[PDB]
RNA sequence: GCUUGAGUCUCGUAGAGGGGGGUAGAAUUCCAGGUGUAGCGGUGAAAUGCGUAGAGAUCUGGAGGAAUACCGGUGGCGAAGGCGGCCCCCUGGACGAAGACUGACGCUCAGGUGCGAAAGCGUGGGGAGCAAACAGGAUUAGAUACCCUGGUAGUCCACGCCGUAAACGAUGUCGACUUGGAGGUUGUGCCCUUGAGGCGUGGCUUCCGGAGCUAACGCGUUAAGUCGACCGCCUGGGGAGUA
RNA sequence: GUUUAUUAAAAACACAGCACUGUGCAAACACGAAAGUGGACGUAUACGGUGUGACGCCUGCCCGGUGCCGGAAGGUUAAU
């Protein structure tokens, strides 16, 4: 659960653990494992391109299992391992022929349990399955965008994804954004929601957590220059115009989405 | 409540003698019992307070027979606290 | 112009004002009139007999259909349902069979508390 | 003595809107009213009964 | 809640319009039984009528 | 084992395949070792109010003494298959006069 | 030592007693659509507001939240706060015919511990109605209100606090005795198995009332009557349940 | 903690927190004349932009002006 530290030093005074013991102590499977090299801010042209990334700890990709596979073949669930690359947690998985994968892992998921992929699977959390094999009004988590590409929508820890309606090809799924978009109805999806739920209730206590994290601190437009940012300058802490980005475009409000082709898609904007 | 098969065999236990179900050592294992199957009930039930006060009535009436035990016979008392392993 | 000559008459009927309303069986609303648009204002529109003008003026927008027989549907608190029916039946349909319809709910949403004076 | 699996009994029972009428009214028992409420509503929950007659 | 017109008749009218509980009770479902002070007070006039 | 009495309603499109469910079940009560005591199959019934927009419903009544674990897999089964638009599994009122 | 106080077991009975989950039906609101036109809404009157970009009214489909019309009761349960659709799981208490068992194991309890309406506070959700604050329009001499039109916190869920109420029956708990009538609710014995008919025995309750008590109002077998055990509290009003 | 490495180390910047707003993934946004790339082998408990700056108590009134969001009835209105 949520661990509230003891205000020994500042930087201890304010941080909330979230600690799990039932995650893996040890190293995670090597044979799933890639090699995750620092990137962020630094394009094929060497500029960068986002903002306020830079270096944090050293971290390896875990290949995980999200166009999820080998159906008919049921899965038993080892132990639960920590991911740096994403907010929830992951499970390593063995299924009865002798391969071990990596799932995004549910929020009931134990040691032990009991998965299957296929469209003959029973309905159940860690469950994958095609949206015409899953009831209207389960909630359900790593379901694709498109039939075998992959889960795309509700990875993080946490999130899920409600089933609303049935066009007969199509099923309309409220996102956890609100909004409301039509998926076709032979992409898959995982039963249940995410696990790692108290993620969001840890508070990071110190501009450390988050370097390690990997984020660079964040400078104002209003403490920068006229040259730096539209916002700059001023004998004084004022500046006075509309909040802008820093290449000119409004920041508070002014929506910016600008694709046609998955307007037909998205049933009802998010609120 | 606490099944009467279950009761039937505590009662055949701690009586020594053929229906004893009055004795101090047979309701306080009954008692017993109840106070271990609701504490399985209440972990998975929290907050069910209007249980709980029969809970605390059921040890509050174990600790007073437990007492009135110990006062009359003091190896009656050690030999059913060294058999129901409570009162440490 | 019409040859079915089945309507029904949706009457919401409340403590300051009624509307007739004449529909087909189907539920499209062939006609409707009100007890301001009949010409009172407040008290004089909460009498029931701007109910009765309220459904005659219907009855005469209504007489181009020329619906023989009328089905009645009242919904409401309202004085005017009570002239309502015996407007229309002056006016001359055949009143069928007149039903209630008044919102009567289950406890479901609490209830205001305003006008307490 | 009231079980909710027969009809003819429980609309004896009902007015012609599905409300139970009071025992004020019908004379029957308290204990037989509550359980008459209970058949009626276990009726009205597998459609056997209407709960309204408007629809 | 429910008539329907019998085949002969001369007028159309409800033989029970003012006995009827629908605006009974919609004026008491608008606003606020107390259902502890008025049932209170009804049923020790009811004692008190009956005797 | 403990006793229940279970009343569902199929609809008419799938009332052809209510005999085969009603195998499907009682295979899985004795199989769970508890029996039947009653089962009575009402047909096609007019229904008082329509439910999902839907004629006349198909009705099944059954007492049963079964365990609780086969009974709340029944009514999970109840649950995830689409064919039951409702299902009432109730333990109240047990031993009613027969063929009522 | 005893059972007669207290408790346990067998078999049943009623109940919105509690905790968790699922589902159902009216209704309100919102969205999309069909018909249709000039008003709707509101009030003592109006006006702000909605509607000429099509409102209100009627019908269809969908979404979401909250509370469960009738039953419903001078009913029921719980120590109190309190608890109302239906179904399941776990569970607490009460009562009854009959029999058995232990044998004073009992009563009260300052400190202590737990429970504790509504409003409020923290974190995370949800938000349909209602609605403090707020805004507009009325009323008025004025109106920071009563009224109307909206409307945020909140009301709802999970986990933590808070620990107060006209938390009242303004009546602390346990035990015993003391004339009566009329009902309600819930068990049981007998009679004529022929009926929701008659005669008893228990529990919980509502009203009237005799002696008695009280300053009086009134209480009156569930006492404010006659006693016994223990605890809490008061010593003129304001200041003040304040520093 | 950082800062004008060479006259200013500060109350300045940053910071954990807080809020607003954009973003349904071939995401927003950025670099790029385009391919492509970062964001990210991430997926709304995520990412960006903005302002404020632990914590405690709080954050009142004003939408007339300028932005932004929503609507298209009417007026004006380009190439054609």
């Amino acid at each position: 659960a949520v661990v509230k530290c003891k205000p020994t030093s500042p930087g201890r005074r304010h941080v909330v653990k979230v600690v799990n013991p039932e995650l893996h102590k040890g190293k995670p499977f090597a044979p799933l494992l890639e090699k995750n090299s620092k990137s962020g801010g630094r394009n094929n042209n060497g500029r960068i391109t986002t903002r306020h990334i830079g270096g944090g700890h050293k971290q390896a990709y875990r290949i995980v299992d999200f166009k999820r596979n080998k159906d008919g073949i049921p899965a038993v669930v080892e132990r639960l391992e920590y991911d740096p690359n994403r907010s929830a947690n992951i499970a390593l998985v063995l299924y009865k022929d002798g391969e071990r994968r990596y799932i995004l892992a549910p929020k009931g998921l134990k040691a032990g349990d009991q998965i299957q992929s296929g469209v003959d699977a029973a309905i159940k959390p860690g469950n994958t399955l095609p949206m015409r094999n899953i009831p209207v009004g389960s909630t359900v988590h790593n379901v694709e965008m498109k039939p075998g590409k992959g889960g795309q929508l509700a990875r993080s820890a946490g999130t899920y994804v409600q089933i609303v309606a049935r066009d007969g090809a199509y099923v309309t799924l409220r996102l956890r954004s609100g909004e409301m978009r039509k998926v076709e109805a032979d992409c898959r999806a995982t039963l249940g929601e995410v696990g790692n739920a108290e993620h969001m209730l840890r508070v990071l206590g110190k501009a450390g957590a988050a370097r390690w994290r990997g984020v660079r601190p964040t400078v104002r437009g209003t403490a920068m220059n006229p040259v730096d940012h539209p916002h700059g300058g001023g004998e004084g802490r004022n500046f006075g115009k509309h909040p802008v980005t820093p290449w000119g475009v409004q920041t508070k409000g002014k929506k910016t989405r600008s694709n046609k082709r998955t307007d037909k898609f998205i049933v009802r904007r998010r609120s | 409540s606490l099944s009467t098969e279950a009761t039937a065999k505590i009662v055949s236990e701690f009586g020594r003698d053929a229906n004893d179900t009055g004795s101090t050592e047979v309701q306080v294992a009954l008692l017993t019992a109840q106070i271990n199957h609701l504490q399985g009930h209440f972990a998975e039930h929290k907050k069910d307070h209007h249980s709980r006060r029969g809970l605390l009535r059921m040890v509050s009436q174990r600790r007073k027979l437990l007492d009135y035990l110990k006062r009359k016979d003091v190896a009656r008392y050690t030999q059913l606290i060294e058999r129901l392993g409570l009162r440490r | 112009r019409k040859q079915v000559s089945d309507g029904v008459a949706h009457i919401h009927a409340s403590f300051n004002n009624t509307i007739v309303t004449i529909t087909d069986r189907q539920g499209n609303a062939l006609g409707w009139a009100t007890a301001g648009g009949s010409g009172f204002r407040g008290s004089r529109k909460s009498t029931p007999f701007a109910a009765q003008v309220a459904a005659e003026r219907c009855a005469d927008a209504v007489k181009e259909y020329g619906i023989k027989n009328l089905e009645v549907m009242v919904k409401g608190p309202g004085p005017g349902r009570e002239s309502t029916i015996r407007a229309l039946n002056a006016a001359g349909f055949r009143i069928t069979n007149i039903t209630d319809v008044t919102p009567i709910p289950h406890n479901g949403c609490r209830p205001p508390k305003k006008r307490r004076v | 003595e009231i079980d909710y699996k027969d009809i003819a009994t429980l609309k004896n029972y009902i007015t012609e809107s599905g409300k139970i009428v009071p025992s004020r009214i019908t004379g029957t028992r308290a204990k037989y009213q509550r359980q008459l409420a209970r058949a009626i509503k276990r009726a009205r929950y597998l459609s056997l009964l209407p709960y309204t007659d408007r629809h | 809640i429910k008539v329907r017109e019998n085949e002969p008749f001369d007028v159309a009218l409800r033989r029970f319009k003012r006995s009827c509980e629908k605006a009974g009770v919609l004026a008491e479902v608008r606003r606020r039984e107390f259902y502890e002070k008025p049932t209170t007070e009804r049923k020790r006039a009811k004692a008190s009528a009956v005797k | 084992m403990r006793h229940y009495e279970i009343v569902f309603m199929v609809h008419p499109d799938q009332s052809e395949q209510v005999p085969g469910m009603i195998e499907r079940y009682t295979a899985a009560i004795t199989g769970a070792e508890g029996k039947i005591h009653r089962l009575e199959d009402w047909g096609r019934r007019q229904l008082a109010y329509p439910i999902n927009k839907l004629h006349k419903a198909h009705y099944v009544l059954m007492n049963v003494e079964a365990p609780q674990e086969v009974i709340d897999e029944l009514e999970t089964t109840f649950r995830f298959n689409d064919a039951v638009i409702r299902s009432m599994v109730m333990r109240t009122k047990h031993a009613v006069t027969e063929a009522s």
